[PDB]
């Protein structure tokens, strides 16, 4: 499975200027756009190697329609805050996130059309990519006039479309470094924490793409509730870390064994202290 | 490939 | 409307060696709204050629953000990230302990 996912993000500034667009887009945990309403003379910029060559009339394109959403989010932002009647002199937050899944078989499976204001769900496309549902009754006036203009026709066509049309493109264009894993590099780090008790800690890093699995067993059970997780969290190589820790008896280290699954890994691996 | 429409909220 | 506050991880690219030329990260997650501020430290003092990704957010509609610079790490230099954001009263300082 695939995907492919646009996150925008519009923010007003009271008293500091006119509101700030930022959007980025990913084929599954890589980067390949981003798009900035701050920078002078803004433009769509390729982010992965595998959208540099599709040449100037693409990037027009798409430079075109994000400096149509930057100039459209003001004018949302304004309506916003007149359905709620909230004071001009807060800064709000309109979020995006739309895209769509693909199957093995590169059909689509799910597509996504996903709005929120303030840091909460606003306005959502429904699964049937056909109907809305609305977080409140600000977001109802939304959805009538959405109603009213056949929006919903308009995100089915691309998501059923467009969507999965470019998606299946970037992933053959880009197959070498999008359609192949890379295995994590483990180690296991150890540290006292009072007099009888120690933190053993295993660490996964450099791997691609994003999701893994760490575990730690004492005498091979698991210890699902005592083991602590961190978020995966980028590299900056495009590649990602995670660590997973248990707090154990001095002296009882040995029992203890960390194990890690991976797409890049074709048998899990056993890491001990 | 972004959306090329565009309706205000 | 409801606020909140970033996690902070300091961290390397690569797992640090002396003379090495490395990336120090610090990594916010999280947080809400999306204005932040990061400051790489060496030795107490701000880093000038710092660098990060492109705003993004994740299913909760929280936000992050990778802040990055080149640096080669010694025995002896200190590294920190200094975070300030409207949930936090004063700024936080989260140290790199690169034998995590």
């Amino acid at each position: 499975s695939h995907s492919m996912r646009y996150f925008y993000t519009a923010v007003s500034r009271p008293g500091r200027g006119e509101p700030r667009f930022i959007a980025v887009g990913y084929v599954d945990d890589t980067q390949f756009v981003r798009f900035d309403s701050d920078a002078a003379s803004p433009r769509g910029e390729p982010r992965a190697p595998w959208v540099e060559q599709e040449g100037p009339e693409y990037w027009d394109r798409e430079t075109q329609k994000y400096k149509r959403q930057a100039q459209a989010d003001r004018v949302s932002l304004r309506n916003l805050r007149g359905y709620y009647n909230q004071s001009e002199a807060g800064s709000h937050t309109l979020q995006r996130m739309y895209g769509c899944d693909l199957g093995p078989d590169g059909r689509l499976l799910r597509g996504y059309d996903q709005s929120a204001y303030d840091g909460k769900d606003y306005i959502a496309l429904n699964e049937d990519l056909r109907s809305w549902t609305a977080a409140d009754t600000a977001a109802q006036i939304t959805q009538r006039k959405w109603e009213a203009a056949r929006e919903a026709e308009q995100w089915r066509a691309y998501l059923e479309g467009t969507c999965v049309e470019w998606l299946r493109r970037y992933l053959e264009n880009g197959k070498e470094t999008l359609q192949r894993a890379e295995h994590p590099k483990t180690h296991v780090t150890h540290h006292p924490v009072s007099d009888h008790e120690a933190t053993l800690r295993c660490w996964a890093l450099g791997f691609y793409p994003a999701e893994i699995t760490l575990t730690w067993q004492r005498d091979g059970e698991d210890q699902t509730q005592d083991t602590e997780l961190v978020e995966t969290r980028p590299a900056g190589d495009g590649t990602f870390q995670k660590w997973a820790a248990v707090v154990v008896p001095s002296g009882e280290e040995q029992r203890y064994t960390c194990h890690v699954q991976h797409e890049g890994l074709p048998e899990p691996l056993t890491l001990r202290w | 490939r972004a959306f090329p429409g565009l309706r205000y909220v | 409307a409801i606020q909140r506050t970033p996690k902070i991880q300091v961290y390397s690219r690569h797992p640090a060696e002396n003379g090495k030329s490395n990336f120090l990260n610090c990594y916010v997650s999280g947080f809400h709204p999306s204005d932040i501020e990061v400051d790489l430290l060496k030795n107490g003092e701000r880093i000038e050629k710092v660098e990060h990704s492109d705003l993004s957010f994740s299913g909760d509609w929280s936000f992050y953000l990778l802040y990055y610079t080149e640096f080669t790490p010694t025995e002896k230099d200190e590294y920190a990230c200094r975070v300030n954001h409207v949930t936090l009263s004063q700024p936080k300082i989260v140290k790199w302990d690169r034998d995590m």
